[PDB]
């Protein structure tokens, strides 16, 4: 049980390692924050007529 | 340079701090624009800089 548990935390350090998208939830919520203040900085160029 | 001015180069008023650039103007442009469409850099119309 004690090896069970050594090897599959082994699993997490190599999964984080190795896969880009593993924290996507994450990401997403920064990039959604970003992409608003971006579009919000875009919009002063807007003539509205 | 480096103070905080009531600028007008060519009738573009502004105020803001004047600074010596780096930015690579070719011949025929005399403003450049920041991402929120406000002017970020002027060529001097007595001191070509």
């Amino acid at each position: 049980i004690a090896n069970q548990f050594n090897s599959a935390i082994g699993k997490i350090q190599d999964s984080l390692s190795s896969t880009a998208s593993a924290l996507g939830k994450l990401q997403d919520v920064v990039n959604q924050n970003a992409q608003a203040l971006n579009t919000l900085v875009k919009q002063l160029s807007s003539n509205f007529g | 340079k480096n103070k905080c001015v009531n600028f007008n180069f060519n009738g573009l008023t502004g105020t803001g701090v004047l600074t010596e650039s780096n930015k690579k103007f070719l011949p025929f442009q005399q403003f450049g624009r920041d991402i929120a469409d406000t002017t970020d850099a002027v060529r001097d119309p007595q001191t070509l800089e």
